[PDB]
């Protein structure tokens, strides 16, 4: 028991039975009492943990910092904006020091309508015992500490934490450097002893199961014991304000506070994680999914700090590896979450591994890791610090329980209107083009039920001429562009058509490096062609503008992190109506509709501006391809005489 | 560990609802400054120095300083020659420790607007050099008449400028050529432009918000004062009526003025060379002679003899009608304006409107 | 459905009068009242003309009075001058010589000019001298009792209890189309036009209802020009003054019932003879509610960027309305929360309503912190609202009759040449010999086709 189940698993006040009136929506005139100051007071507090903030409103800057600290943001529009309570959300705020009366008190202050005792419930529920003890680790001691003694003296009648309690001592110091002798100073506000090392692990599932998870913090500073390694930052690495308070919100007590940061993606996430590191100085085990991200980590951390190649080791059995002397092991979880060995690799780096004592252990994709594999790792290593970085809040494995409590509470967020307002991440003019179908690939749209069908949505000439414009167009403002599709031969028949790189798993790497090199860095190539690899890492470029061939295709959110992964602001164009642009090409009356309603729609539930595109000046303006029913035909009977294989979805690799 | 409760009801039981009204100060102005009956440098050229450093780029403002200076600018640009259509403008541009005259010295806001909404495409690059946009703006104004005040105003975004020789020579000259320099800093004071604005005969003043910039702006639009080291002068100038295209266009060609590429047919000719200008007021760039609409003249005698602050008071104490003179209304406000010598009643708008744009007092008249 | 969805065709004043009678037309505007009703709907061309010409008894010649208007905007009067005549304004005379002279109807010149200027009547008002009225009405009071009225017949059509009407008053509702008779005893039930003016604004609303009670008033034996007359008399009536019933007549007596009950008129009592004429009758004109919250009273709808809809509204009506073409989600005591959806907005579609009637319908609420900017509701939704009834509004039906497979080309082209001759030609293809033509010709042809 570590993960905090009931509030974030349980969660006891979701209504069942729900008074949904006949227009559909939930009758809570009555659940939430009429309270007067209508025009003073600027929030509602929905007994289903949805709130709602007037951007209007004279407090709403107050009302906005009151409910990004407290509640998890929905939607942020011109003039409304929404929020949802949730457990994390109120752990997160609990960590912070908030009390359960101040914020009662603010949240009824400032709502239209009487707090729901649902909600009131669930906000003692996740309060009161939601973060009261802290965890320290300085020296090597495992100090348990809370602000308050009423929480520990309570926790400490337990016999069972009794038996964990450790009677130990812890100096000072001397005229050498008297400061640890005038740490001394503020003891008031501050209890705590040492616990024995082994009972630690025993004693978290106690503590946690008697309703008082521990928040812990590592003294990297002053633990003598584990020895640094003179990590630095390289002068190149400048901490923008968000990551700078990051760090700030994780190092502001000055311990490393373990626990889960979430920055988009496009943030400069691996500045963030290597600056956590450096500032750590001691050994970091890095976690992701694939070797392209221990190579990447590698990469960006020679970029941004001093850590050498004889210091940065991987360990991945994609690739030899190298424990002697390492100083930051970069890794695959499903190499360390195994259920038996994968090699005498394995012995060999496996039994080292578990041997080692990494001081603080960096999460890449937590977000997508299932609680087997996160539950051994985490077993394996018992890293004395952990941190989470995350796309998204909510992990695609979250389902019943929030593995997120395991690492501790949210440490930050940046907030989308913050990184566009600073032009951090670049205002993504999201569009689809509905491109209507053609009578032929109609026939065949409609008779073809298979699979096979991928390829008329796809090769619709109405489609391709679309994107040979806008490509064009697109070339034409030098703006850099990749294009993306589901299919290898229709990836290869408008790449080709088009005459541009394409690239695809056969690819040589310097075939692909001379693309990658004169697209990067050569300003001649703007517009690239990447199989359906792009949806993964595959090592993918910079660009500035994303079109999807098909608008089928997988996860929402995977889609939305591979459009921030690409998509990057065009230096000087901040002014424009956009800086960043996605398109997504959709045949009407065609199976891609629903991932195109489902894409607008979630685009703009996270926010993202949206818009529908048929036609525009050049689509028939200009020479584009198919422009004879003779060349319709051909490229048609291409696609019907290519097989199910060539017209199905391609592999992902 | 703050900002979530810094709300006004975080310590206190009414603010739950009487924030804004605790707070209901957050967002307004009420513009008024003094005035003085001194000579006026009616005859007025006013030339503009804007950083075009890499410092233009901070977001010290809404926008980065660029942006909001070329904002106002244009805005200010347009009130100078609404407020002065006899004066003139020119812009530089001080960048690469260099300075680049954006616009030359002359009276056409359309010119000088195109070059305001070209100039938004500038690369701020380099440090300034204070030294380099003030010799060639002295280096113009040299071979201007003494009686047409120099001026020069300076928007400056860094602080520190390379100068290839110190300022003091160009100080020196400047005093000596009796020149005056103003000069408006972004976000502090700086010693050089403090002395050099100070001795120039100038001001040196700091930007504080967008409201507060058009407020310093707003001083530098009203003519500066004059002293009699100026020249005291007796220019000529030229009032040619309008002249259309009348009898079929017999005996009077079409032409394009000194600035103007336009061919007018009809307007007005110089009595001094009889050349075409389609517009007035417009200097004669092949004469000297300036040409000035008899109107444009009375639009500046406002400065000569300004309207006095009127008598304020909280209430019509002196009983007077309840409707308010000038305007006809309700005493709906508690605060009322009388005029010193007519001694009318007067509201919130007559004490703004008349005095600040009508500047005539009904009553006055009478 | 062999054509489109049936419509609720919006007629204004020119559409209904346009097609009176002259001498109908004649003893209208033998009020005062009546002639400035219709001078202040004339477009400002047609209003300056009119103005200009109305102390004439001189036929001016058409050209130069044509020749009034610049070379380009001459092309525009032409619709104010064909409304003009069209209206029986502008009568032509002819100058010595058989000039085509213009003349504005002497009728409609001299109660215009009694309009303006003192008349054998007073603008037919008076006081009667009659002091303060028994159980005093205020303004306020007048809004909201004609306000409760226009809700209670709203209501009704929207079946809610209590909502108290006459019979005859939900027959007219179901006589006029806007209530479907889709089930006996008259249920409540609306057809597609019934809910496009249950979505239209209230003065669109209330002239359009009032015209199917005009369009029944002589199936009713009321009298239209008499109670057009009274209508505009009260649409420049002052909330505040007292009016009488005295000199009214049964059929004026009935309409002022049904007036009263309407909530448009406020009495003492039924058989009260003074009474005080409500906002609703003042504002009752053909014009526009304006292109954002409403002059008169605000909007409430705060329309966002991500089709979340948060209206302040309290009214069961108004919500109600919304869930029409929206998906609701929540009910605050203060405000209602709700989204639009394809889905929902696809309910409103094909029960028949044009997606510019729910972003009017949307612009006229739109709540006052909207305001301020040019486009009121962000393009984002005015695009797929408009997006998801152009996603199924593509298939459009037309009844005809079809022509094809003649002997030969010649029977195509005699056949094409005659739909040309008649104009009933609808659509051919010349490749395959094949036409439609109007039904109307169906019997002419089909008879023709033995002959050619
Ligand atoms: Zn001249
Ligand atoms: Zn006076």
């Amino acid at each position: 028991p570590q993960e905090a189940v009931p509030s974030a698993a349980g969660k006891q006040v979701d209504e069942s039975g729900t008074k949904v009136d006949e227009y559909g929506a939930k009758d809570y005139r009555l659940q939430m009492p009429l309270k007067d100051d209508h025009t003073s007071r600027p929030l509602w507090v929905a007994p289903d943990g949805h709130i709602f903030l007037e951007a209007f409103s004279p407090v709403y800057k107050y009302a906005q910092d009151f409910l990004v600290a407290i509640a998890e943001p929905v939607c942020r529009p011109t003039h409304v904006h929404e929020y949802k309570l949730t457990a994390y959300s109120l752990y997160a705020a609990v960590s912070v020091g908030l009390q359960t009366s101040d914020i009662t008190e603010y949240l009824r202050k400032l709502s239209k309508t009487g707090v729901p005792d649902g909600i009131m419930q669930f906000i003692k529920l996740c309060t009161v015992s939601y973060g009261k003890v802290k965890l320290v680790l300085k020296h090597n001691r495992y100090f348990v500490e809370s602000c308050h003694p009423d929480v520990i003296q309570h926790l400490l009648q337990d016999p069972v934490i009794r038996e964990c309690r450790l009677r130990n001592s812890e100096l000072f110091d001397f005229y050498e450097q008297m400061d640890k002798d005038e740490e001394e100073e503020e003891e008031t506000q501050t209890v705590s002893f040492e616990v024995k090392q082994e009972m630690i692990e025993e004693l978290q599932k106690r503590c946690i199961h008697l309703e008082y998870p521990l928040l812990a913090e590592y003294d990297f500073r002053n633990d003598s014991v584990n020895p640094d390694i003179n990590i630095d930052l390289k002068p190149t690495a400048v901490l923008r304000p968000y990551q700078e308070k990051s760090l700030r919100k994780m190092f502001g007590n000055g311990r490393a506070r373990s626990g889960v940061i979430v920055l988009p993606c496009g943030a400069g996430k691996s500045l963030v994680g290597v600056t956590a590191a450096c500032t750590v100085r001691k050994r970091c085990l890095v976690l992701g999914n694939s070797a392209v991200s221990v190579e990447q980590w590698k990469a960006q951390f020679k970029m941004w700090s001093t850590i050498d190649d004889s210091q940065i080791c991987r360990f991945t059995s994609d690739a030899k590896d190298k424990p002697i002397g390492c100083s930051v092991a970069i890794s695959t979880y499903s190499m360390l979450g195994h259920t038996t060995k994968r090699s005498w690799e394995a012995e060999r780096v496996m039994e080292w591994l578990k041997t080692q004592e990494w001081g603080l252990m960096i999460l890449d994709e937590v977000h997508t890791i299932p609680a087997k594999m996160f539950r051994r790792v985490l077993t394996i290593v018992q890293a004395h610090c952990k941190l989470g970085l995350t796309a998204t809040l909510v992990r695609e494995d979250d389902k019943i329980v929030d593995l997120n409590f395991l690492i501790g509470p949210k440490l930050y967020e940046a907030n989308w209107m913050e990184l566009q307002n600073n032009g951090y991440i670049a205002k993504v003019q999201c569009a689809e083009v509905w491109c209507p179908m053609s009578p032929e690939f109609y026939r065949e749209y409609v008779a073809i039920k298979t699979k096979k069908r991928i390829l008329l949505y796809t090769m619709n000439p109405n489609k391709f001429r679309a994107c040979q414009f806008l490509i064009k167009f697109h070339e034409r403002r030098n703006d850099k562009i990749i294009v993306f599709a589901d299919n290898v031969f229709a990836l290869k028949e408008y790449a080709i058509r088009l005459n541009k790189p394409y690239i695809y798993g056969p690819t040589s790497q310097g075939e692909r490096m001379q693309i990658l090199q004169n697209f990067k860095h050569n300003p001649k190539i703007n517009t690239i062609f990447i199989s359906k690899v792009g949806d993964t890492s595959f090592d993918l470029p910079e660009a500035n503008v994303l079109i999807q061939i098909s608008s089928h295709g997988g996860s929402r959110r995977q889609e939305a992190q591979r459009l921030g992964r690409v998509l990057r602001a065009k230096k000087g164009m901040v002014a424009e109506e956009y800086n960043a642009f996605f398109y997504s090409l959709v045949s009407q009356d065609t199976q891609e509709m629903a991932y195109s309603t489902k894409r607008q729609r979630f685009l703009v539930d996270q926010g993202y501006s949206f818009k529908v595109i048929t036609k525009l000046a050049g689509m028939e303006e200009e020479d584009l391809a198919f422009s004879t029913k003779e060349e319709q035909q051909q490229l048609l009977q291409k696609v019907l005489a290519a097989t199910d294989l060539d017209a199905e979805e391609e592999v992902v690799a | 560990e703050r900002t979530w409760e810094i709300l006004k009801e975080d310590e206190s039981g009414s603010l739950k609802a009487t924030i804004e009204d605790i707070l209901f100060k957050a967002k307004r102005k009420r513009v008024f400054e003094h005035h003085g009956q001194v000579r006026l440098g009616m005859m007025r050229h006013l030339y503009v120095v804007v950083d075009g450093s890499r410092t233009m780029e901070d977001q010290d403002l809404k926008p980065n300083r660029l942006t909001c200076t070329l904002k106002l600018l244009e805005y200010f640009v347009e009130e100078y020659f609404d407020q002065n259509p006899i004066s003139q403008i020119g812009i530089i541009v001080t960048k690469s420790k260099r300075a680049e005259k954006l616009t030359e010295l002359s009276g056409n806001p359309r010119k000088h607007i195109t070059s305001l909404k070209k100039a938004v495409d500038m690369t701020c690059h380099g440090e300034p050099s204070l030294y380099n946009s003030l010799s060639i703006a002295m280096q113009t104004l040299k071979h201007m008449p003494g009686h047409t005040s120099r001026e020069v105003l300076i928007i400056f975004s860094s602080l520190t400028t390379c100068d290839p020789s110190n300022i003091y020579d160009l100080i020196k000259t400047l005093k000596a050529a009796k020149i005056r320099v103003s000069v408006i800093g972004l976000s502090a004071e700086v010693r050089v432009c403090t002395v050099l604005a100070r001795e120039t005969g100038g001001t040196y003043h700091v930007i504080l918000d967008e409201s507060h910039y058009k407020e310093l702006l707003t001083h530098h639009v009203s003519p500066p004062p004059a002293s009699s080291s100026s020249e005291c002068s007796l220019i000529r100038m030229g009032f040619p009526q309008h002249t259309i295209a009348s009898l079929s266009d017999q005996d009077a060609k079409p032409s394009f003025s000194m600035a103007e590429p336009g061919l007018t047919l009809g307007g007005y000719f110089c009595p001094q060379c009889r050349a075409k200008y389609c517009e007035l007021p417009v200097e004669c760039k092949i004469c000297g002679l300036t040409l000035v609409s008899a109107p444009h003249l009375a639009r500046s005698y406002h400065h000569l003899f300004p309207l006095d602050a009127f008598q304020e008071i909280p209430l019509e104490e002196y009983n007077g009608e309840r409707f308010c003179y000038g305007c006809q209304g309700e005493l709906k406000d508690q605060h009322v304006y009388v005029c010193a010598v007519c001694q009318n009643v007067f509201c919130v708008d007559c004490d703004v409107f008349v005095h600040d744009s009508l500047h005539c007092c009904p009553g006055c008249i009478h | 459905r062999g054509l489109n969805r049936v419509h609720l065709q919006c007629r204004n004043l020119q559409e209904f009068l346009g097609g009176l009678s002259p001498g109908v037309l004649d003893r209208l505007y033998g009020h005062p009242a009546t002639c400035l009703a219709v001078f202040r709907e004339l477009p400002s061309l047609a209003k300056n003309w009119v103005m200009r010409m109305l102390f004439l008894e001189q036929p001016l010649p058409q050209a130069a009075v044509a020749l009034w208007v610049k070379k380009e905007f001459s092309k525009a009067q032409e619709e104010s001058t064909g409304l003009l005549s069209g209206l029986r304004i502008w009568h032509t005379q002819l100058l010595p010589g058989g000039l085509q002279g213009l003349i504005l109807n002497p009728i409609f010149r001299q109660n215009l000019r009694i309009a303006l200027l003192g008349g054998g009547k007073a603008w037919s008002d008076d006081t009667s001298q009659l002091g303060p009225d028994k159980h005093a009405r205020d303004v306020p009071s007048l809004d909201k009792y004609a306000e409760e009225r226009w809700e209670v017949v709203l209501h009704f059509m929207v079946g809610s209890p209590s909502a108290a009407v006459s019979q005859d008053l939900a027959q007219l509702l179901s006589q006029a189309g806007l209530m479907k008779s889709t089930e006996p005893g008259e249920p409540p039930c609306i057809t597609s036009a019934g809910f496009q003016f249950l979505l239209l604004d209230t003065p669109a609303q209330l002239w359009y209802f009032m015209l199917q009670y005009l369009q029944t008033a002589q199936s009713r034996g009321m009298d239209l020009v008499e109670i057009l007359s009274f209508l505009f008399q009260l649409s420049f009536s002052t909330l505040g003054k007292d009016y009488s019933v005295e000199g009214m007549s049964d059929s004026l007596l009935n309409f002022l019932q049904h007036l009263r009950e309407f909530g448009l008129v406020f009495q003492r009592k039924r058989k009260s003879r003074r009474y005080y004429p409500t906002r609703l009758a003042i504002n009752l004109s053909s014009g526009v509610s304006g292109a954002g919250g409403t002059v008169h009273q605000p909007g409430f709808i705060v329309v966002e960027t991500n089709y979340r809809l948060y209206a302040y509204t309290e009214s069961e009506l108004q919500i109600a309305l919304i869930a029409l073409f929206s998906e609701m989600l929540y009910r605050f005591p203060n405000m209602v929360v709700a989204q639009v959806t394809r889905e929902s907005v696809q309910q409103a579609i094909a029960s028949g309503i044009t997606a510019q009637q729910i972003i009017h319908f949307l612009r006229t609420r739109a709540h006052p912190v909207m305001l301020k900017q040019t486009p009121v509701l962000p393009p984002t939704i005015t695009d797929q609202i408009r997006l998801w009834e152009l996603e199924r509004d593509r298939l459009r039906f037309t009844e005809g009759v079809l022509y094809n497979q003649f002997l030969s080309q010649v029977d195509f082209e005699l056949l094409l040449a005659h739909a040309r001759e008649l104009g009933v030609l609808v659509f051919e293809n010349s490749a395959k010999r094949l036409m439609v033509v109007t039904p109307a010709g169906h019997s002419d042809v089909k008879r023709f086709w033995k002959r050619q």
